[PDB]
């Protein structure tokens, strides 16, 4: 960024090797911008012998070729095999570094073992590429912690539920559902499932999400392991499978709809088995579903997920949550019976929402109405929910006849 | 005491060496039984008895191309 | 942890690391049928531990879920496992 | 990875109070019951202990109608009545456990012969119908 020079306090030290007692700070600044200017002119001319003589190393014979170029006398004794040693001297207030040179008896250089004789430069030919890729000749480049038992069990069970074949998956899920000692591997399975449902945002894979939801459904059926301590991780994963909007890679043909009602049945089971008044699981799940449904701007997929979960919770929930907003069906049929914009995806999701709504509101209409139901459909929104309610009353009569 | 009393005590830990040995032993036996039944069910299987896959399934013996590498070499080191 | 649980997802990722809205409607009594609840001698074990799990009780799990895939407050992250001990009766 | 154990939100004075009140409310001595019932009826800090009282009531009636133990039931219904008239605590979060307990008390058969305590049984039913109203 800036012009970097040798420090001005390094020239007071040098001036006292000379014998100059007091040197003023404007003289020391005058010395160090000249000697750091001549360092940069031999740093960059040594680099011209490193580049033209192709070396990329900057040996000490490059600087000696550049001092020879600037007419300045050479520096003797820098071609021997040495390195960078420095020796700290603490002292009583004078901090410095020196060399600590060593000695050697003269007869131990006359009687040193001689190195081996060098070889002369010769040539060698070899193919580098033969009409294509390189040959494989040797002149070329070559190209708390789970025990091992349960580590292997975790590896095999998790890789059996990634989708190589269906039979190994069914045996892995029947292992997870029916083994007695799978504790100490429950936190690993919860982490695997929650992170795998998170990895849907990078790759909208419907199939791997169906596999992870069948992994959760198999974990719930195990009688021996208690998921009370780990349910705070599995609740938002199933919630993500319910109320997210893109569950598909190709939105139009992928049946994200089933991973919706499967995960809705799953979360109704997870708040039937685990909701306690200290937990407030079910009230906090109904509140998220409710403020996702009543709030406008929500896509038809997430509204489908909200209605699916709320309708799998039970009968009184659809009495006191779904039935006030039945007028919203009119806002739905605004975009179904009517509209030039027909070739969008907002029609298949809307009539899926419609079909789920009238399927779940038909027994609720069968519970809280008269037995006749003559023009209840006309009194209902769009006159279709009422036809579905008549069909539901007929189905109930058929069930009574079967009983 | 209920008017203004609070006892911030901890939770009694299990120091019973007998039940800790029993818990670790039974969990190791159950996870190795579950692992071997899963691996014998999802592969080629043998049987000491005629048509015996549910009870005592054996993982079938596969030949190695180089058997000393899987025999002599240590796996935990 | 790259080699920790959920490693297969990390390997695929290639990551270099390592008034109806009122609570009264959602009250359990409104959503629960009492007669169905009664056993009536027809054939429990909930919150046996004196302290309920803090993470479920105080955790903002609703915030973690994202309603819209297109808009996310937090972009995809390594999300390394805490590896923090939890539960009771653990051997170690 | 080793970390310290969690500390119960309920105190050991509060847990001892819950144990004394529940062992007094099973009616071994009548003066003990009556104070414990008044203690339930006017303790201001009896919230944050109320899940454990509701669970003790609910669970009790269901395993106490397996053998029709009338006192166990008459004491639990008096505990419900003492829980209701307390003005401080918020009860309609727990009424989904309270109501099916009083329902079975009124609508259930008596394992114990009735020509003997049916008068007692009738009184219990009346108490159940009072709290239900």
């Amino acid at each position: 960024l800036s012009n970097t020079v040798l420090p001005s306090e390094s020239m007071k030290v040098v001036a006292e090797s000379m014998g100059i007692a007091q040197i003023q700070e404007e003289t020391c600044q005058l010395l160090t911008d000249e000697v750091s200017y001549r360092i940069k002119e031999i740093a960059q001319d040594a680099l011209k012998f490193m580049h033209m003589g192709k070396r990329q190393k900057l040996t000490t014979s490059d600087i000696d070729y550049a001092l020879k170029l600037k007419n300045v006398e050479p520096l003797y004794g820098f071609h021997a095999q040495e390195f960078i040693p420095f020796r700290f001297a603490s002292g009583g207030g004078r901090e410095l570094y020196f060399y600590e040179e060593k000695e050697v008896d003269l007869s131990d250089i006359i009687n040193t073992p001689l190195p081996r004789v060098p070889l002369d430069v010769c040539l060698k030919a070899h193919w580098l590429s033969i009409e294509g890729c390189q040959p494989a000749i040797p002149e070329n480049p070559p190209p708390h912690e789970l025990s091992v038992e349960q580590q292997l069990y975790y590896k095999e069970i998790t890789e059996a539920c990634v989708g190589s074949c269906e039979a190994k998956r069914a045996e892995a899920l029947q292992s997870i559902a029916t083994d007695p000692g799978l504790y100490q591997m429950l936190p690993r399975f919860s982490t695997f499932i929650s992170e795998g449902v998170r990895v849907n945002v990078v790759q909208n894979n419907l199939a791997l999400l169906i596999y992870l939801m069948r992994m959760v459904k198999a974990l719930m059926d195990n009688p021996t392991l208690y998921l009370e301590k780990y349910v705070h991780e599995l609740i938002p994963a199933v919630m993500t499978c319910i109320v997210s909007r893109q569950l598909c890679l190709r939105p139009d043909v992928d049946n994200h709809w089933a991973l919706r009602d499967f995960a809705a049945r799953l979360v109704a089971q997870i708040c039937k088995h685990f909701s306690t008044t200290t937990n407030n699981i079910q009230s906090r799940i109904t509140k998220t579903f409710t403020k996702s449904w009543v709030d406008e701007k929500t896509p038809w997929t997430t509204r489908y997920g909200s209605i699916a979960g709320l309708a799998e919770l039970g009968h009184d929930v659809i009495k006191t949550l779904i039935l006030p907003r039945l007028q919203q069906e009119g806002e739905r049929i605004r975009s179904v019976l009517d509209g030039p914009v027909l070739s969008n995806i907002d029609r298949i999701g809307a009539d899926h929402v419609q079909s789920l709504l009238l399927k779940h509101c038909a027994p609720v209409l069968a519970k809280l109405r008269p037995p006749p139901d003559n023009q209840d459909a006309y009194r209902a929104e769009f006159g279709s929910l009422g036809p579905l309610l008549c069909s539901q009353v007929v189905k109930a009569r058929a069930q009574a006849a079967l009983q | 005491p209920h008017t203004y009393i609070k006892t911030p005590t901890y939770r009694e830990p299990v120091s019973d060496y007998q039940v800790l040995r029993e818990k670790a032993a039974s969990q190791r036996r159950d996870v190795e039984r579950a692992l071997t039944r899963f691996m014998a069910k999802t592969g080629e299987t043998q049987s000491l008895f005629k048509d015996d896959v549910s009870t005592f399934p054996l993982i079938a013996a596969r030949p190695f191309t180089i058997p000393y590498l899987t025999a002599l070499l240590p796996s935990e080191l | 942890w790259r080699y920790g649980p959920a490693r297969l997802w990390y390997d695929m990722l290639g990551v270099p690391e390592d008034d109806l809205l009122a609570d009264e409607n959602f009250l359990m009594v409104t959503q629960l049928h009492w007669e169905d609840d009664i056993i009536w001698d027809g054939e429990p074990w909930y919150s046996i531990f004196p302290i309920d799990n803090e993470d479920l009780v105080y955790g903002r799990w609703e915030d973690n879920i994202i309603w819209d895939a297109q808009a996310m407050p937090r972009l995809l992250e390594p999300p390394v496992l805490t590896l923090d001990p939890n539960d009771e009766n653990l051997i170690l | 990875r080793l970390k310290p154990r969690s500390i119960h939100e309920l105190s050991v004075e509060q847990q001892l109070y819950y144990k004394e009140i529940t062992e007094a409310c099973v009616g071994s001595c009548e003066a003990k019951r009556a104070e414990a019932l008044q203690s339930i009826a006017t303790d201001p800090g009896l919230y944050q202990m109320l899940p454990r009282f509701s669970t003790f009531i609910s669970e009790g009636v269901r395993v106490n109608v397996v053998q029709n133990n009338l006192a166990l039931l008459i004491y639990l219904m008096r505990m419900v009545k003492a829980l209701m008239d307390n003005p401080t605590l918020y009860l309609e979060k727990y009424v989904h456990e309270l109501i099916p307990a009083v329902m079975t008390c009124i609508v259930s058969r008596q394992l114990c012969l009735r020509p003997d305590v049916d008068n007692h049984w009738a009184l219990r039913d009346f108490a159940a119908r009072l709290v239900a109203q």
